[PDB]
């Protein structure tokens, strides 16, 4: 009931999803860890 | 505003139906990206579980697994996997240790589903007593038709569960699916369950 994942779920701070491959990827990096798309 | 979602790479020999599978998912179709340095296709298939909606982010080659493994950055970050093959050729499934191999080098113990697909074809080569004989610790298998969608859902949510830690998650609505090209026969379809929980329970 109150494990919904809208309430119960979130991401980590500052990470970012890859635009091209959507992988999700640490606030630490600057490009994507699988493609290498720069981050936005 | 965040949306559970996971990397699932999907591998096996070339020509075991992988690409006709991943499309059977018609928005994950509509919305797919061409990765451009990789040569791949990500497909964002959405299913509406029972605590709400998950995402399998599905990589799909562009062929290139014909010609020797495939480059690490197509498995980087993987979260899962569904190993293919097609039970009409011994070949590709002689080949899954090889895929087993090559994923667990790369990405260690995630979650991985066996799919032997093409079961609507009446001559089978690959029954479910060798590939129950053959069966490996947490390597769960179904038996799947991509082109009739049968069985289309039961590796999404065996991995589902396992991601999320949640046994009793359920699917509340089958995903849209393109509608099946060739018709799975109910007396196959009968049989092969039943051979496969006969070889599962049998002493
Ligand atoms: N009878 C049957 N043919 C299939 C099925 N899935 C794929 N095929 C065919 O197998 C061939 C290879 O399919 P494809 O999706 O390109 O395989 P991939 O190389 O693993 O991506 C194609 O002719 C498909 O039409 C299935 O479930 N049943
Ligand atoms: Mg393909
Ligand atoms: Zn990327």
């Amino acid at each position: 009931g109150s494990m919904d994942f809208r309430s119960v779920f979130s991401t980590k701070e500052g990470q970012w999803d890859c635009s091209a491959c959507l992988v999700q990827n640490e606030g630490s990096s600057t490009k994507c860890a699988a493609c290498q798309n720069p981050r936005k | 505003e965040p949306q559970v979602q996971f990397k699932l790479v999907l591998v096996g020999d070339g020509g075991t139906g992988k690409t006709t599978f991943v499309k059977r998912h018609l928005t994950g179709e509509s919305e797919k990206k061409y990765v451009a340095t990789l040569g791949v296709e990500v497909h964002p298939l959405v299913f509406h579980t029972n605590r709400g909606p998950i995402k399998f982010n599905v990589w799909d080659t562009a062929g290139q697994e014909k010609f020797g493994g495939l480059r690490d950055g197509y498995y980087i970050q993987a979260q899962c996997a569904i190993i293919m093959f097609d039970v009409t050729s011994r070949v590709t499934y002689k080949n899954v240790p090889n895929w087993h191999r090559d994923l667990v080098r790369v990405c260690e113990n995630i979650p991985i589903v066996l799919c032997g697909n093409k079961v609507d074809i009446k001559d089978r080569k690959v029954k479910a007593k060798s590939i129950v004989f053959h069966r490996k610790k947490n390597l769960q298998y179904y038996d799947i038709s991509a082109k009739s969608n049968y069985n289309f859902e039961k590796p999404f949510l065996w991995l589902a569960r396992k991601l999320i830690g949640d046994p009793n998650l359920e699917f509340v609505a089958m995903p849209a699916l393109a509608p099946p090209e060739v018709v799975m026969d109910p007396a196959l379809a009968a049989q092969y369950e039943h051979d496969l929980e006969v070889a599962q329970t049998t002493a």
